[PDB]
RNA sequence: GCACGGAGGCGAAGAACCAUGGAUUUCCGAAUGAGAAUCUCUAACAAUUGCUUCGCGCAAUGAGGAACCCCGAGAACUGAAACAUCUCAGUAUCGGGAGGAACAGAAAACGCAAUGUGAUGUCGUUAGUAACCGCGAGUGAACGCGAUACAGCCCAAACC
RNA sequence: ACUCGUACGGUCACUGAAUCCUGCCCAGUGCAGGUAUCUGAACACCUCGUACAAGAGGACGAAGGACCUGUCAACGGCGGG
RNA sequence: GCUUUACUGCAGGCUGUCGCUGAGGACUCUCACUCCGGGAGGAGGACACCGAUAGCCGGGCA
């Protein structure tokens, strides 16, 4: 397919959410990413 | 149009007008339609004018039969701002009444004879 | 003395006859070729303009609409119906020509507001209507103590919630004792009974 | 039930309609001022896909190139005439009454200066018959006599393609390619060969009407199908 | 900030924090120069209107909102132990529109008939009464009264 | 819509290449045409009734029906004695 | 769901009547209205269309 520059503005933003909680966060609030979308498993919008 | 039953030559109706003039400054003269009638009524009109180009027809369509069952002589005009000018009005008027001429019932009466000749 | 007003009044009260009717014969035919909403320097009636509240002023407009004559343009059922709601012929809107043609006008001119309106006659397939509106934010009649009422906000789109003369009268509130059980203050109140 | 054919035939769809976009030229008559001194040259003769028949291209005197219902017997360089002066000749347009009687017409006007109704098919002509100040008697194909505005212009000869209709379609394949330019549905199932729901044929353990024919001319769509309002049936008598 | 890490920083030049007021406030969005799945193409109140210096110059409308409110359109399941009028119900749903509340409102009223009451909503009652109805099933007010709150006015025309 | 179409058209149906053929039946039903007379609604009109009105009756009479005819490659029928 | 000479209705078609609608049980005209014509103008014309109502037909549909 070919995208335009807001459908690949938004893929990647959607890349980007599915990063892991940082390790610092677990340490500042004493101890999941509830939006891990799998490229095979999952479907984005659009 | 409608109660238009005769054509008045373009000369009388600017020797009618020319009347009005001086009437308005010698004698007296009513403004308006409603002011018209009011003078045909109560008698005091001379002469009464009443526009062609007035749209719509009913606030004129009955100064005929009514000026006709009290005996007061009329005359048409083809424009309405001429006879509002003609009658002293920055502005137009469908109809207009010479309350009592002035320096000008000679004009006045001779041109309400030329006009019942008119027929 | 009479006014000259009463004459034009007079004259419709048949409009089927003398001048009026001559009249009548000749404009329909310019009116039939106009459209739906023509907007008119002068009323066809001034006695009646003048009458509900017309005054030759700015922010004062007057316009001509037409309307179809008869019963509801009705689809006919798709779907079960018992047979007293099969009908389509004899069904008629609640809503009279007058109304339809106050709201047509009204949309025609968004920023004015529907001040009354009067017949001006019908021919065998269409009715007309002329219809007052009034610029309520021109300061010409914000400054008018007979008219600036119909600039206060609650006045907004005073047809379309039938606070016109005709909406009132179509809703049934003229009575104001016997009959008038379902219809003051309100249909709506009433459950729809009235 | 369900809406027949018949019905669904109206609301236009694509599989209703004709293949305009594909279609060349509308063919009617010109407009002239009057006087007639409008002449034009054959140029080219062309395929319609409309009508099944030729037609032919004309360029006018004033620059106006146009297509035009081609009567038999029209080939290019040919110089055709329309007016109350035209000739009288093969493939020139005039009024029924500049026309001599005994004379094969063709595209007919109902209405002086419509551009032309009546016989316009392969190989059909009409028959100016009778004059008169007043009504021009005309013999349509069908074999009607009608009478006709004498300022009604035609074109004089047969329309081109005469016979067409000679050679059968043979099968299937044939007859579907015409049908392709037409607007029609086709090929074509009978009514006894549906399902109650879809006909007021349909149904049964075989296959017959269920009632009579010949139904009524007060007959609604929906029900008006067979042989509508016939005023006789079978060949016999 | 939630958020309790690491590094570092700010605060007595009174920070954090709270209140009011102001600044900033991308793109799409009624979406309004034109087009478009939030981007793009070459000056913009697009569109409909009022006024008009007749120039978009001055203005209006559009869309939202929990329900409430007003004006239109308007079923069927169901009940009647079937069912068609009736009922469910002017309900559900749909179209248009207003406001902080709407709507109504100063009698061509009432009609405890009177030597009487006195704009309008609403609450209690009148009353399941009067009235409707395959006179079946069902349906169903008002005047008056006791309260709440109270407020009465402007045109058209005559004559100018 | 058909239709940039016009009876050599296109709509509505039945049968279903070719070859040899396709009889009898119009009473019923359908469709269609005609029709002296009969039947046939509303408005307007006339009479009675009502200081008006409701209402009753009369005159006139469209399509339709009765009645007559045409038609089965129209629905269909082609027996007992 | 489907059928029909089941019951009751509802569209639709035909037909009368009223409005549009005008001049002089048969008739002429033109001015509304309709259509053709670029226009001038032609054809049609108080009919048709449309609005209202009445009778008939009316498993097309509920
Ligand atoms: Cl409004
Ligand atoms: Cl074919
Ligand atoms: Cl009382
Ligand atoms: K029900
Ligand atoms: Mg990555
Ligand atoms: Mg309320
Ligand atoms: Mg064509
Ligand atoms: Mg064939
Ligand atoms: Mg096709
Ligand atoms: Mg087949
Ligand atoms: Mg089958
Ligand atoms: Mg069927
Ligand atoms: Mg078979
Ligand atoms: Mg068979
Ligand atoms: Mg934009
Ligand atoms: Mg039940
Ligand atoms: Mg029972
Ligand atoms: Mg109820
Ligand atoms: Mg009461
Ligand atoms: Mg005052
Ligand atoms: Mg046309
Ligand atoms: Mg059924
Ligand atoms: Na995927
Ligand atoms: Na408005
Ligand atoms: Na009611
Ligand atoms: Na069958
Ligand atoms: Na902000
Ligand atoms: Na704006
Ligand atoms: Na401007
Ligand atoms: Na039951
Ligand atoms: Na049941
Ligand atoms: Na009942
Ligand atoms: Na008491
Ligand atoms: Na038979
Ligand atoms: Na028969
Ligand atoms: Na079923």
């Amino acid at each position: 397919g070919k995208k335009s520059k807001a459908t690949k503005k938004r893929l990647a933003k959607l890349d980007n959410q599915n990063s892991r909680v940082p390790a610092w966060v677990m340490l500042k609030t004493d101890r999941r990413n509830h939006k891990r979308r799998h490229w095979r498993r999952n479907d984005t919008d659009e | 149009p409608v109660y238009v039953d005769f054509d008045v030559p373009a000369d009388l109706e600017d020797d009618a007008l020319e009347a009005l003039e001086v009437a308005r400054d010698t004698g007296a003269v009513k403004k308006g339609t409603n002011e018209t009638t009011k003078s045909i009524e109560r008698g005091s009109a001379e002469l009464v004018f009443v526009a062609e180009d007035v749209q719509p027809e009913e606030i004129v369509m009955h100064i005929p039969e009514l000026a006709d069952e009290k005996g007061v002589p009329f005359i048409f005009v083809e424009q309405q701002d001429d006879l509002g000018h003609a009658a002293g009005l920055e502005v137009g008027s469908a109809a207009a009444a010479v309350t009592d001429a002035g320096e000008a019932d000679a004009d006045v009466e001779d041109i309400a004879d030329k006009v019942e000749e008119l027929r | 003395a009479r006014s000259a007003y009463s004459y034009i009044r007079d004259a419709w009260e048949n409009p089927g006859d003398g001048q009026l009717a001559e009249l009548q014969w000749q404009r329909q035919q310019e009116w039939r070729n106009e459209g739906a909403v023509e907007r008119i320097e002068r009323p066809t009636r001034l006695d009646k303009a003048r009458s509900q509240g017309y005054k030759a002023k700015q922010g004062v407009i007057v316009a001509r609409v037409s309307v179809r004559k008869g019963s509801a343009r009705k689809r006919r059922h798709k779907a079960g119906r018992r047979s007293k709601r099969q009908g389509v012929t004899r069904i008629t809107r609640r809503k009279d020509i007058q109304r339809v043609a106050e709201e047509r006008a009204s949309r025609t001119f968004p920023n004015l507001r529907v001040l009354n309106s009067y017949s001006v006659g019908q021919d065998g397939r269409q009715k007309w209507h002329e219809v007052i509106l009034i610029d309520p934010n021109h300061p010409a009649i914000q400054n008018d103590d007979d008219l600036s009422w119909i600039c206060a906000d609650d006045q907004a789109d005073r047809v379309f919630r039938g606070l016109t003369g005709a909406g009132r009268r179509n809703r049934g509130l003229s009575g104001k004792g016997k009959g008038s059980e379902k219809t003051r203050p309100s249909l709506r109140s009433n459950g729809g009974k009235a | 039930g369900r809406r027949i054919q018949g019905q669904r035939r109206g609301r236009g769809t694509s599989t209703f309609r004709a293949p305009s976009h594909r279609y060349k030229a509308d063919l009617e008559h010109r407009k002239v001022e009057d006087g007639d001194v409008i002449a034009g040259t054959v140029v080219d003769i062309e395929h319609d896909p409309a009508r099944s028949a030729p037609v032919a291209a004309v360029e006018f005197e004033d620059g106006d190139r146009r297509l035009i219902l081609a009567p038999e017997g029209v080939g290019v360089g040919d110089e055709l005439q329309v007016g109350v002066s035209a000739e009288i000749a093969p493939g020139n347009t005039l009024p029924l009454a500049e026309i001599p009687e005994g004379v094969p017409v063709c595209n007919v006007e109902s209405s002086p200066g419509d551009g032309g109704k009546f016989a316009r098919a392969s190989g059909v002509n009409a028959q100016l018959l009778t004059h008169d100040r007043n009504v021009a008697v005309v013999k349509l194909p069908s074999g009607e006599m009608k009478r006709l505005d004498p300022q009604c212009r035609a074109t004089i000869g047969v329309v081109a393609g005469g016979g067409r209709t000679d050679k059968p379609f043979v099968k299937a394949g044939n007859k579907h390619h015409k049908m392709k330019a037409r607007g029609t549905k086709w090929p074509n199932v009978r009514g006894v060969a549906m399902n109650a729901v879809d006909h007021p044929f349909g149904g049964g353990g075989r296959q017959h009407p269920g009632k009579p024919k010949s139904i009524s001319r007060n007959a609604p769509p929906g029900r008006k199908v067979g042989d509508i309002a016939s005023k006789r049936t079978g060949r016999g008598g």
